């Protein structure tokens, strides 16, 4: 959040228009309470970078290329997946628990149903799809190690 | 000749292998490659708009 800005004086309009290149930006309530277009009004910013910022801008959240290759501690691995899928168990429970619903609930009611109550279905999407990546990419890592170095 | 014809060894009399162990394969090298393109299969069908 940021602007700039000059000072109209006591005189009219107070800059004259050649383009929209002025009137693109619907100026915030707020600011037009405390002055804007009145006793000052505001100027367009531009943010143009050189080829090195942009080089350098682009290379910030860039890691190191070990970590691209590096596994992961196994027993970690198979920690992390049993637990997802005991997770995984009780979410189906409730998802055939929810899907017998839905028939006996009211159009609307079904979008109350919803606030405050844990939802089987998108749950499960999230851990699927954690898993699965997590487990394609740990795959990958390993077969692509297992050529690599001899 | 019958013996002749078919491959055996003709060992001691009436005595001639069959070489049953059809050299029992054990050598195994992680074939890699094809793992690889499968598992690039799996991330492409599932990230691809359908």
């Amino acid at each position: 959040v940021i602007d700039a800005f000059r000072l109209i004086n006591a005189n009219h309009e107070p800059r004259q228009t050649t383009s929209n290149l002025g009137h693109l930006n619907k100026p915030s309530i707020q600011a037009l309470i405390h002055g804007l277009n009145r006793h000052y009004y505001s100027i367009t910013i531009n943010y143009r970078k050189n080829e090195l910022e942009q080089k350098m801008l682009l290379n910030l959240h860039k890691k190191s290329w070990m970590e691209g290759l590096t596994l992961q501690d196994y027993s970690e691995h198979c920690k992390h997946n049993e637990s997802v899928v005991k997770e995984m168990l009780e979410l189906a429970k409730n998802y055939n628990k929810a899907v017998e619903e839905e028939d006996k609930m009211t159009p609307e009611q079904l979008a109350i149903k919803n606030v405050g109550k844990q939802d089987p279905k998108r749950h499960l999407e999230e851990h699927v799809d954690v898993l699965m990546t997590s487990n394609i990419v740990q795959c990958l890592a390993a077969m692509l190690d297992t050529v690599v170095f001899k | 000749d019958y013996a002749k014809k078919r491959g055996w060894v003709l060992g001691p009399n009436n005595y001639y292998s069959f070489a049953s162990q059809q050299q029992k394969p054990e050598d195994t090298t992680i074939p890699s490659t094809e793992l690889a393109k499968q598992v690039i299969e799996y991330a492409r069908q599932l990230e691809m708009i359908v």
